């Protein structure tokens, strides 16, 4: 779930105070709450590995469903633009 | 019988500014029309699927703007880098290549382009601003239900696409656009681009230093012209101003009464009992729907205009950057040789590198040369005379050469060509044949 | 109705300048300074550009000139004879005239009111009801203006696309020789000439 | 092994007609909606920036 | 890629060898001279 334009601290406070209008709650663990420029993303593990974009979120961040460790889960990552290619330029 | 032919040339670099994307907006229909009011929302339900339609229209626009950005900039499948030497025959690209010493790795020109354009919407986690000052008005400040979504590609990602396109163009010419990138020395890329415009490759090599110096001067001139002139980035600022004006008007419409006793929904609910409040609320709902439908209709029209601009920008990037276009004035004034993209907020700037003929001289010409009763026509170029001797020259740059059998072809008797001029056509092979034995 | 910034005389002057430039200097007109070239050599270059050896023009120069002159006479006769030849511009004029006549016609509509005339409503009714009847006429007339402006924005976008196509065709067909098939007429392209027309 | 080669040619001239501009119009909302009626104008003021 | 022998028909001559940057030394095979020396002997 993406909370658009909201700081994750405010989301955590509102959840603990039971102030949010929707009555459902997304399972919160460490590393399951990630602050993006678009908003607060809860329910996806952020990873350092960059991949091609699948489900766009915004500001470079995209989510996908991928196998981690042993166990498929939703992850979020910074988009890869493409493979690198160094051209052997010379005179 | 008079023809003018350039004896010199000028390297000209011009700029073209195109919008690529529009600010992505989102409207909370319930917050805008019936903010925190159950009775108003329940009345709003009697108008059917209003919000269900605006949400789709604005989502379609937002997706279209990200599609437009990808179509213009995501034209390359690999991220190309230049060599660490960065010597390209004397051509100085330091003003268009990324500057490693600055954050975001923008070029100096890109840095100026981003600094000149003022962005009123400033999409970010707006709660960071909090309060403690007079409200910014950035245009609902979120509170009235109007928000701005960030782009999928950040300015750094767009800069990286631009850098990849620039490195590919510089190090491989057009072979990267069509297939795998093939390294080529830059001066030979220029030689082939000279051939593209009908000018023999040797013109580049004798004048390679002059061409490199004129190119570097033109780039410096662009840097200074963009810095000096305030209203340089007119089109992009106009797009920003139109979106800001649309949001300012949409928010300001909330203060209108539309015939109601008060523009504030809470005042209507506080002062009146349900049966009268419903009438005053219906009047406000009607006005709010008219405002939102007008806003969305103009946003759809602007989105179509931006889509057309983005499609033109993508076509220009494909034909001007990934190749050498032959379309006149498509890629700047002059004979198109090449272009360089630069990122700009909500758009793209193309730097078009062309040649302008200069220092022309008018020579006497002739459709054909008559020798031993045969009409000789040029294979390439035109015949010229300086008043005493006839020469064959390439059309786009003055370079006289002796008229020979190898330079011309023969078709028909001299009597058919109206303007044929009597002159000697030299015959190679025969001359040396004599020298061999005689 | 506002006049255009460029009058018909200024548009005619631009067309004349484009014709003089193309006729005197060929494909150089739009790239840099105009360079004079004899017209038969301009055509010889254009023939070579389409893939026909330049000797064909010179050997058949009189035939080509006669076919060109005949074709131009036929064009003038074709435009004279066919009333629908210029339909696109007459349609633009008629659509704008229809939109303005529609807005004026809408002022006579009641839109649910007892009367289409504001002075009759104010004279015959008390203020309380008069404000309601006026609000109905205002709603209807405001919707009529919003519809007109929306239609004008859509038509303006269509005209913008047409104008951009016309500018591209003039820059690629008049200021040069295009290799785009069917972009500059049917057949292998040699050249083009602009002519001014009202609104196009 | 059969190819057709032209032995003659025709010079053809065709016409293409494109609109470039449309009539420029301007609307005074007060006179159009409220034909010099003060009460109408005062009611019209409640519709804001339209 | 299709290598061919560098000859006076494949190339053209313009200017001296001092102005071109990066010019290399190589043989250019003239057909006519070769035929002259086969015809003679
Ligand atoms: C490629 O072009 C760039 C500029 O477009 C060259 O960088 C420039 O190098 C000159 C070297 O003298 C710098 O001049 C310096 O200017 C400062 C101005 O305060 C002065 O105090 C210094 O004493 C010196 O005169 C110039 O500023 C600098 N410009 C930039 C933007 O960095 C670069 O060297 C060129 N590279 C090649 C290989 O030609
Ligand atoms: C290629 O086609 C052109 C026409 O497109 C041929 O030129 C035409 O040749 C005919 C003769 O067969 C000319 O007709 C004659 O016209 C004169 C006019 O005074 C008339 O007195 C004669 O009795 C006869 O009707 C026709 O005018 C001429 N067209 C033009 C524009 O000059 C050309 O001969 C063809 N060439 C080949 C090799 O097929
Ligand atoms: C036209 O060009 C020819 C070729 O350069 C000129 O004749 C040569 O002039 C140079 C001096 O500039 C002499 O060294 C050559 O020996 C001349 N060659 C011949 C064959 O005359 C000629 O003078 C030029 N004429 C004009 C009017 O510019
Ligand atoms: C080009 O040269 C030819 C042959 O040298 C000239 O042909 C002569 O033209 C004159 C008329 O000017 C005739 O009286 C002769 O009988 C022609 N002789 C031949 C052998 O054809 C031709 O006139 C010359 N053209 C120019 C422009 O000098
Ligand atoms: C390419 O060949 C030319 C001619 O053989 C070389 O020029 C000669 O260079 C030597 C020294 O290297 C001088 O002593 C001669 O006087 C030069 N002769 C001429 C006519 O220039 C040239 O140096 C060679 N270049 C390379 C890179 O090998
Ligand atoms: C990415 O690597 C850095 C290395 O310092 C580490 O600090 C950071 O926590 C890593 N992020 C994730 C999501 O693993
Ligand atoms: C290309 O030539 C320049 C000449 O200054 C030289 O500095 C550079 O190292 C050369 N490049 C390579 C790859 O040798
Ligand atoms: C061409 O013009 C440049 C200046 O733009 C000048 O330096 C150069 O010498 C000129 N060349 C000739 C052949 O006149
Ligand atoms: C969220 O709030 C905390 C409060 O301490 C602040 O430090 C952080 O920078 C805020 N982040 C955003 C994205 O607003
Ligand atoms: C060259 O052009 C100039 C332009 O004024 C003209 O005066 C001059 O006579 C022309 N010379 C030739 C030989 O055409």
């Amino acid at each position: 779930v993406l909370y658009q334009g909201v700081n994750c601290t405010e989301v955590s406070v509102a959840i603990h105070a039971d102030q949010l209008t929707p009555t459902w709650r997304v399972y919160s663990t460490g590393s399951n709450v990630f602050q993006t420029r678009a908003g607060c993303l809860i329910g996806a593990e952020y990873v350092n590995n960059s991949y091609e974009c699948d489900i766009p979120i915004g500001a470079g961040i995209c989510a996908s469903y991928q196998t981690q460790t042993k166990s498929q889960s939703i992850i979020a990552y910074t988009m890869s633009l493409g493979a690198e290619n160094s051209v052997a330029y010379s005179n | 019988n008079s023809i003018a032919i350039p004896t010199n040339f000028t390297i000209s670099v011009t700029t073209e500014i195109l919008p690529v994307s529009m600010t992505k907006t989102s409207v909370d229909c319930t917050m805008y029309i019936c903010g925190d009011s159950t009775e108003c929302s329940n009345l709003l339900l009697q108008y059917g699927s209003f919000c269900t339609q605006l949400k789709r229209a604005l989502t379609g626009i937002a997706v279209e703007q990200d599609k437009n950005t990808q179509e213009v900039f995501a034209q390359v499948k690999q991220i190309y880098k230049t060599p660490p030497i960065k010597y390209f025959g004397g051509f100085n690209f330091s003003q268009i290549l990324p500057d490693p010493s600055k954050p975001s790795k923008r070029s100096p020109i890109e840095d100026l382009l981003f600094n000149k354009v003022t962005l009123a919407d400033a999409g970010f986690i707006k709660q960071y601003g909090d309060c403690l000052g007079d409200i910014a008005a950035r245009c609902a400040q979120k509170f009235n239900g109007l928000t701005v979504l960030p782009p999928l590609l950040t300015d750094e990602m767009i800069a990286q696409y631009t850098s990849a396109l620039l490195a590919g163009t510089i190090t491989s010419g057009w072979t990267f656009g069509a297939g795998p990138a093939l390294q080529i020395p830059f001066p030979m890329q220029m030689a082939y681009r000279f051939n593209g415009i009908g000018v023999t490759q040797n013109v580049l090599y004798e004048n390679q230093k002059l061409i490199a110096n004129q190119f570097n001067s033109a780039i410096g001139k662009i840097q200074d012209s963009l810095f000096s002139t305030p209203s340089a980035l007119g089109k992009l600022q106009d797009v920003v101003n139109h979106n800001a004006q649309a949001l300012n008007t949409l928010v300001k419409q909330l203060s209108s009464k539309f015939g109601a006793i008060s523009s504030v929904l809470n005042d209507i609910l506080s002062r009146l009992d349900p049966p009268e409040a419903e009438v005053q609320i219906d009047r406000l709902i009607t006005g709010r729907l008219q405002s939102l439908q007008t806003y969305v209709t103009q946003q759809l029209i602007r989105a179509a205009e931006i889509r057309a601009s983005a499609n033109l920008a993508a076509t220009k990037m494909s034909e001007c950057v990934l190749g050498q276009s032959k379309r006149v004035d498509f890629c700047g004034k002059g004979y198109h040789l090449m272009s360089f993209p630069q990122s700009a907020p909500h758009g793209v700037v193309f730097l078009h590198v062309t040649y302008v003929p200069a220092q022309e001289k008018n020579f006497t010409t002739a459709p054909a040369i008559c020798h031993d009763g045969k009409a000789h026509f040029p294979r390439e170029g035109v015949f010229v005379s300086n008043g005493t001797h006839w020469f064959l020259t390439q059309r786009n740059f003055y370079e006289p050469q002796i008229i020979t059998t190898d330079n011309t072809f023969v078709s028909g008797n001299c009597d058919v060509v109206i303007g044929i001029v009597n002159n000697t056509v030299y015959d190679p092979l025969q001359l040396e044949l004599d020298s061999f034995k005689e």
